[PDB]
């Protein structure tokens, strides 16, 4: 009983769980941390570690609730490092210092009821992530680049966009962007046009051709 | 028993690009996969993972991350010499 929470010395998100039982000695704290922050740098070079310990059971959605949405459309979420967390406290993450540690917590009885385990949120900055067909013909075309990965947006220096380019440079074959994706001097695009040219080689883009 | 539980939801959740991605639609994205290189597919249940297996059998799923985020990565390319060398345009076929 006489459950009390209360901040601590350093970050407000980070506080102490009171509990006083009849036992004396039980009348401890438990140092654990809450997420409050929205995430818009790196906590390390290349990752971002929420404070939020992810239980095994729940969607990983509530994990990214702490990160700007466009800040993470260029990161991946990871497995991490285990913890465990109060079952009423969904996403504490409970450190361990002193006393408290995993097995300590496994091998109490009564602990079993109230805490939960699983994965400390884990983000790692990879790329931008396409999902279908219309994003990868407006990254390829050059239309719409404000999304796009390196891969699918390097000026035709990587043999991603040569499927997407075989069939919009046959809708239009004067386009800079489809004369560039030939200037790379790669087998499809050089048989696109020869194919083009075959038909209209009276036509400028068969000159530069 | 003891006193009243101090209870507090959780945050409600706001998913990203990579946990809104649909492998059926993706095919765009992976056929282009170069070997030894990740495409993300978001999450996938374990009938979609079969189905996914049969549909890509030149790739790998590695679980990276949980509630079954996945991957795909190419490990052969499998295409035969009378299908893609009487020609120079075609990259895959299905």
């Amino acid at each position: 009983n006489r459950i009390k929470i209360a901040p601590g010395i350093a970050d407000i998100r980070d506080k102490y769980m009171e509990l006083g039982f009849n036992y004396p000695e039980y009348n401890r704290a438990v140092k654990f941390a809450e997420e409050s922050y929205t995430y818009y740098y790196e906590t390390s070079p290349g990752e971002i570690k929420p404070k939020f310990c992810l239980i095994d059971g729940m969607s990983i959605d509530h994990c990214s609730s702490f990160i700007v949405p466009e800040f993470a459309k260029q990161y991946v979420l990871i497995h991490g490092e285990p913890c465990s967390s109060f079952k009423f406290r969904p996403g504490s993450l409970i450190y361990y210092q002193n006393e408290v540690t995993p097995e300590y917590i496994k091998d109490l009885k009564h602990a079993t009821d109230y805490i939960a385990s699983g994965q400390r949120c884990h983000f790692i900055k990879k790329d931008y992530l396409l999902g279908d067909s219309d994003s990868v013909a407006k990254c390829c075309s050059k239309t719409n680049t404000k999304h796009c990965p390196k891969i699918f947006n390097n000026n035709y220096k990587t043999e991603h966009c040569d499927d997407f380019m075989t069939g919009f440079c046959r809708n239009d074959p004067g386009n800079p962007n489809c004369l560039e994706w030939l200037r790379a001097k790669r087998k499809p695009a050089m048989s696109t046009y020869s194919d083009i040219c075959s038909k209209h080689m009276d036509a400028r883009y068969c000159s530069e051709f | 028993v003891s006193v009243e539980l101090p209870k507090r939801d959780p945050p409600p959740g706001v998913p990203t690009d990579e946990m809104l991605l649909n492998v059926d639609k993706m095919h765009d994205v992976i056929a282009p996969a170069k070997l030894l290189e990740y495409v993300h597919i978001g999450p996938l249940a374990k009938d979609k993972e079969d189905k996914v297996k049969k549909r890509y059998p030149e790739f790998r799923l590695v679980n990276t991350g949980p509630g079954g985020l996945s991957a795909l990565l190419r490990q052969s390319y499998n295409g035969t010499a009378p299908n893609c060398c009487r020609t120079f345009n075609r990259t895959h076929y299905w």
